[PDB]
DNA sequence: GTCCCTGTTCGGGCGCCG
DNA sequence: TGGGCGGCGCCCGAACAGGGACTG
């Protein structure tokens, strides 16, 4: 039936008018299904016939529904949606099974004809006008308008969610010991009551929904495990994801790689160790959903590993709030991280990955910090608590990094875990110049118009070196100068540069970079035993800087 | 009777998403909002109000009492003609000169005054739920909200009537209202000052934080003193003086720069010549003078820059234009061995903002040396003021840190 | 001013839920 | 033929913004 709840007042945007769009042609199949739906809806007051006094129309169609021979009626309200007012969306996230607590008794209900039981604002109905055709040259046309929430309108999901909440409010208020997870029209209902008392309370809930116009058909009333919910199978002590099937394509298209990566991301919540870096790389230069992409050998390897991962039986458990949350992180290659969240050693609540690349030049300590913050926020959403961390980084490494690093950084309570690969800094810069170590003054210059450049060094021991470069820039040539000095110096060296750019990259101790040249610089820096880097202002006649400056300038006028 | 409030011309209301809350803050907000709804201070709304402002909760120190805090920064930006121009409050230059300034939370007063009905939609906020058990529950204010620039503006006339007798009787105490608080300053001795404060409270029956702004001095730029100078030392000195001359144009460098001629080892020692010695002493002197041509512009916004100097030390500068500092200073802490950079940084932001409110009646816009996600994950764990400044996230250039270090 | 480099935001594919 | 709506997620690339270095 139709809920007696007040309607939500809804407006068009200022100066706009309802949609006037012709109706498409439709299959005989879809026409028959739509007339069968609309005669029943008009009989039930959910839609009303309209005449020439309504100057509006929007195309209608239908699609098969998930697990039925039944049809869903849709309206291409894109035009009305563009002209309809903004809403504030109340669905703030997707509930997750690992945030559920064990319950003695569990029920899942599905509200019948959910949208079509919530009434629509009296003043807004004329705009929902549509029409069913008999055939392009057969008959006039059905020509109804909506009295309830239609499927296709941008306003229907929020208005339904808010209405369902208003309706559940008194029941929640007088049943604090029953938990109702409310996602759009599906209700998970858990309690610690004995099966008899729980079923009486369920019947109360269903009668209460009826009083507000909402049916819960028995065909969709789940009463025994496993419960089907939000994409999972809920058993009494564990949950699983309904099966993830990956494509087995021979040729691969961009759309296919999107589908593959998307299923892998969905699987990574419970299946541990999923990686998608190489598969994702396959998307960089693309320009069409239909472009065929050949898998690199690295992508081949990654995909095979993910397949073998997915052939394993896996399950999650439920949250016990009287125990600690523990998040454990493992480094994988190439800016990828896996984690498991659990409360008892080998019993994961869930798993996850973090592989977002941030920064031209970064290191493993920055990435690990980013992963800790992501896991923290995700945990606050799911459980309202921050987890205790088990991390593969030494307390000393973290102390050194936070001491020497000039940005505020912080990581909540954590304990070290000694399973490699460990997270280390691979070199330290000295805080003071090194006695005895040769002092290299480096510089580089580049011609803005010709792109030619020079890089080189002068040392306090008399050594000079200049190399010419093509297709370069000032910043590249300053990095070249530093690299040159690192290559040519002994295990201990002092380096004086005038480029804030290069100083800034190197003081942050990167261990990986998007630039091949910075990677070469990093390999050299790791080979050294002591490195002291110093900065002087350019073009001030300072020290050895002036001599190198003159040396690398035959492309500065 | 309500006061009609308009938005700035051409601007819409705030549409700011709600960030995740811990369970205990959600529980506190749900308690607080049940009480507020019952009292008529707020009402449930639905999704056809398109506006949203984030909400969270803070705990008073040594208290078990949670406080609801609404981040009205966007709404404040979008009503800025109303509260700054139409119904503004002037700022007294003597407040910063007093022996003692006490801060009094007067926010409750606003809940007695009704808010204009056309404007209530803009005050919408949304309470979230653990693990998205439920869609968000939405409310809007029916009364002047704490944290809105419009509330002290509208309540100005009542506050002036309330303070007229006390001001008349105590004419050397200055009282300045900023947003939720009264700043009450006097030159009394601390014993008699406190009684005068716990005299104004009795009056205001129609906590407190103690401040001594007459002792707020400026952090001068200073140069190293050493009896043995290396090539490295002098290179560092010349670089720093070179940067400093963008502020003090009298800084001269050539006599020190001349000591570095040639291609020398960083560690080799260099005696300072008489010329260079005198140049250095003259530079030391120049740094002690006030910066020339710094005039506060009350129309433009304040910029506050912060640097982490390490080991619990922070430096900060308040300016409106580059190299023209209105204030510099530091924020120091003992070596804690359980040090929290985020907590220290929010404490520093609050101290700096307090100082700006006392000196200019203005909070500054902060350039914060932290990743956005770290700060957004943890700052509300340590916040204790009712106001919130604007801020943005910066990667401090290492040289700049080097220049203001102590 | 111009050029180089780097970081943020946002839309537009796909995945999952309903 | 599929075709509509809201939510969250991931990854990429285009569009900007901001700051350092440079030209004559
Ligand atoms: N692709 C979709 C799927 C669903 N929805 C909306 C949201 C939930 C509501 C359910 O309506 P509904 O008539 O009860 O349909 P259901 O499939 O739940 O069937 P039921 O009545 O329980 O047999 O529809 C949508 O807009 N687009
Ligand atoms: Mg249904
Ligand atoms: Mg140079």
């Amino acid at each position: 039936p139709i809920s007696p709840i007040e309607t939500v007042p809804v407006k068009l945007k200022p100066g706009m008018d309802g949609p006037k769009v012709k109706q498409w042609p439709l299959t005989e199949e879809k026409i028959k299904a739509l007339v069968e739906i609309c005669t029943e809806m008009e009989k039930e007051g959910k839609i009303s016939k309209i005449g020439p006094e309504n100057p509006y129309n929007t195309p209608v169609f239908a699609i098969k529904k998930k697990d039925s021979t039944k049809w869903r009626k849709l309206v291409d309200f894109r035009e009305l949606n563009k002209r309809t007012q903004d809403f504030w969306e109340v669905q703030l996230g997707i509930p997750h099974p690992a945030g559920l607590k064990k319950k003695k008794s569990v029920t899942v209900l599905d509200v019948g004809d959910a949208y079509f039981s919530v009434p629509l604002d009296e003043d807004f109905r004329k705009y929902t006008a549509f029409t069913i055709p008999s055939i392009n040259n057969e008959t006039p046309g059905i020509r109804y308008q909506y009295n309830v929430l239609p499927q296709g309108w941008k306003g229907s999901p929020a208005i339904f969610q808010s209405s369902m909440t208003k309706i559940l409010e008194p029941f929640r208020k007088q049943n604090p010991d029953i938990v109702i997870y409310q996602y759009m029209d599906d209700l998970y209902v858990g309690s610690d009551l004995e099966i008899g008392q729980h079923r009486t309370k369920i019947e109360e809930l269903r009668q209460h929904l009826l009083r507000w116009g909402l049916t819960t058909p028995d065909k969709k009333h789940q009463k025994e495990p496993p419960f089907l919910w939000m994409g999972y199978e809920l058993h009494p002590d564990k949950w699983t994801v309904q099966p993830i099937v990956l494509p087995e394509k021979d040729s691969w298209t961009v759309n296919d790689i999107c589908k593959l990566v998307g299923k892998l991301n969905w699987a990574s919540q419970i299946y541990p160790g999923i990686k998608v870096r190489q598969l994702s790389k396959l998307l960089r230069g693309t320009k069409a959903l239909t472009e065929v992409i050949p898998l690199t050998e690295e992508a081949e390897l990654e995909l095979a590993e993910n397949r073998e991962i997915l052939k394993e039986p896996v399950h999650g458990v439920y949250y016990d709030p009287s125990k600690d949350l523990i998040a454990e992180i493992q480094k994988q290659g190439q800016g990828q991280w896996t984690y498991q969240i659990y409360q008892e050693p080998f019993k994961n609540l869930k798993t996850g990955k973090y592989a977002r690349m941030r920064g031209a030049h970064t290191n493993d300590v920055k990435q690990l910090t980013e992963a800790v913050q992501k896991i923290t926020t995700e945990s606050i959403v799911i459980w309202g608590k921050t987890p205790k961390f088990k991390l593969p980084i030494q307390k000393e490494t973290w102390e050194t990094w936070w001491t020497e690093y000039w940005q505020a950084t912080w990581i909540p309570e954590w304990e070290f875990v000694n399973t490699p690969p460990l997270v280390k800094l691979w070199y330290q810069l000295e805080k003071e110049p090194i006695v005895g170590a040769e002092t290299f003054y480096v510089d580089g210059a580049a011609n803005r118009e010709t792109k030619l450049g020079k890089a080189g060094y002068v040392t306090n021991r008399g050594r000079q070196k200049v190399v010419t470069l093509t297709d370069t820039t000032n910043q590249k040539t300053e990095l070249q100068a530093i690299y040159l000095a690192l290559q040519d110096s002994g295990l201990e060296v002092n380096i004086v540069t005038d480029s804030q750019y290069a100083l800034g990259i190197i003081q942050a101790q990167p261990d990986q970079s998007e630039s091949e040249l910075v990677n070469q610089i990093i390999e050299q820096l790791i080979k050294k035993e002591k490195v002291y880097l110093a900065w002087v202002p350019a073009h001030k006649g300072i020290g050895g800087n002036e001599q190198v400056d003159k040396l690398v300038s035959a492309g500065i006028r | 009777e309500t006061v009609p409030v308009k938005l700035k011309p051409g601007m819409d209301g705030p549409k700011v998403k709600q960030w995740p809350l811990t369970e205990e803050k959600i529980k506190a907000l749900v308690e607080i909002c049940t009480e507020m709804e019952k009292e008529g201070k707020i009402s449930k709304i639905g999704p056809e109000n398109p506006y949203n402002t984030p909400v969270f909760a803070i705990k008073k120190k040594d208290s078990t009492k949670w406080r609801k805090l609404v981040d009205f920064r966007e709404l404040n930006k979008r009503t800025q003609d109303f509260w700054e121009v139409q119904l503004g409050i002037p700022h007294p230059a003597g407040l910063k000169k007093k022996k003692s300034v006490t801060v009094l939370d007067v926010g409750d007063a606003y809940f007695s005054v009704p808010l204009d009905e056309d404007f209530r939609k803009y005050t919408a906020f949304t309470i979230p739920s653990i693990n998205n058990e439920t869609p968000g529950i939405r409310y809007q204010y029916n009364v002047l909200p704490q944290g809105w620039k419009g509330s002290p503006a509208i309540f100005q006339s009542s506050m002036t009537k309330i303070l007229e007798p006390f001001r008349k009787q105590n004419p050397d105490i200055v009282i300045y209202q900023y947003m939720d608080d009264l700043y009450v300053g006097s030159d009394l001795e601390i014993g008699q000052h406190r009684t005068k404060i716990e005299e104004l409270r009795q009056h205001l029956l129609r906590m407190g934080y103690e401040l001594h702004p007459d002792k707020w001095t400026v952090q001068p730029i200073v140069l190293p003193e050493k009896d043995s100078w290396t090539v490295n030392d002098i290179q560092k000195l010349v670089g720093k003086l070179n940067w400093a001359s963008q502020i003090y144009p009298g800084i001269k460098v050539r006599q020190l720069s001349k000591l570095l001629r040639g291609t020398k080892a960083l560690t080799e020692v260099i005696p300072l010549t008489e010329e260079a010695e005198l140049e250095l002493a003259e530079n030391r002197e120049i740094l002690k003078e006030p910066v020339h041509g710094v005039y506060y512009d009350p129309s433009k916004d304040l910029i506050a820059e912060i640097q982490k100097q390490g080991q619990g030390q922070w430096t900060y500068q308040i300016y409106q234009e580059p190299f023209k500092n209105l204030k510099t200073g530091k924020y120091a802490r003992m070596r804690g061995a359980h040090t929290n950079d985020v907590k220290q940084l929010t404490e520093a932001v609050q101290k700096i903002t307090t100082e700006s409110i006392v000196i200019w009646g203005k909070t500054p816009k902060f350039k914060l040396p932290i990743q956005k996600e770290t700060w957004e994950t943890w700052w509300t764990e340590y916040w204790q003021a009712t106001w919130i400044p604007e801020w943005e996230f910066v990667n401090t250039p290492p040289l700049v840190k080097l220049w203001y270090q102590l």
